[PDB]
């Protein structure tokens, strides 16, 4: 109930692409259903230089 | 059915009680006689439930046999998973 | 009010219906009898669907 | 079909399995005997599918044969384009 069970044969959190803060964003934001989708897309932008 | 013989209430009365839709209680009573009674009450309902379950008797040419309702063994389960009915249909078979 | 900002709220239709059925005084005793007899058994409920 | 003799489950069992709408599985078993078993499972499945494809048998007097589905050759395609039926009609021929 407090830790998301993701098995180590399917990639762990600190090595995967989508991590815990995006999940915490999607489960604890109550704004709308359109601006939530656009905010989630605003999440998915690389931080490469 | 004989000899006890009929429930007139009285006290005994006779535990089956194989009548259908009896308006015998009201009916006359009229009223019950001068006996102490304790059961009376229990043996009446035990007989009444039997005289509805046995009063079913027919209507089974209209069923549509009862089933497992939920999911349970069904002692094989190794080549066919089990699912029961939700009894929402009309059992009449015509 | 402070706790319930974005959390789930009930539509006014079900609020009106539920308030009417707690404020109904002509509620039949058949519902009380059936609720007292089937008494929260799944086998008793699903046999009387 | 004969002589093998009839699937009594057991694990032999007999690979087709040429029955229709069987209330044989559930049904009594009751349960399976003292054997080794693993398969069973596959031999039952390939037999059951074949005993439904054969259990079609009729209903092809109601077809309305299957068609080209999608757009594909149709070995000329040099005097006529090819377009298949998207099956949303009711095939019954009556």
């Amino acid at each position: 109930k407090m830790v998301p069970p993701i098995p180590p044969f399917l990639g762990a959190n600190h090595h995967a692409t989508i991590r815990q803060p995006v999940a915490y964003h999607v489960t604890h934001s109550k704004s709308d259903f359109n601006t939530l989708t656009y905010s989630l897309l605003g999440g998915y932008f690389k931080f490469t230089p | 059915s004989n000899p006890t013989t009929f429930s007139v209430e009285a006290i005994a009365a006779y535990t089956p009680v194989a009548l259908i839709r009896l308006l015998n209680a009201s009916g006359p009573l009229q009223p019950g006689h001068r006996v102490d009674i304790a059961d009376a009450r229990s043996i009446y309902t035990v007989g009444a439930a039997a005289s509805a379950a046995r009063a079913r008797a027919n209507h089974n040419a209209n069923t549509i046999r009862r089933t497992a309702m939920f999911a349970e063994t069904d002692p094989m389960t190794w080549l066919r998973p089990t699912v029961g009915l939700r009894r929402t249909f009309n059992p009449r078979i015509i | 009010t402070q706790l319930g900002l974005g959390r789930h709220t009930m539509t006014p239709a079900t609020i009106k219906a539920v308030k009417d059925t707690f404020e109904d005084r002509a509620y039949p005793t058949i519902f009380y009898m059936l609720e007292a007899v089937i008494h929260g058994n799944e086998r008793n409920f699903c046999a009387l669907l």
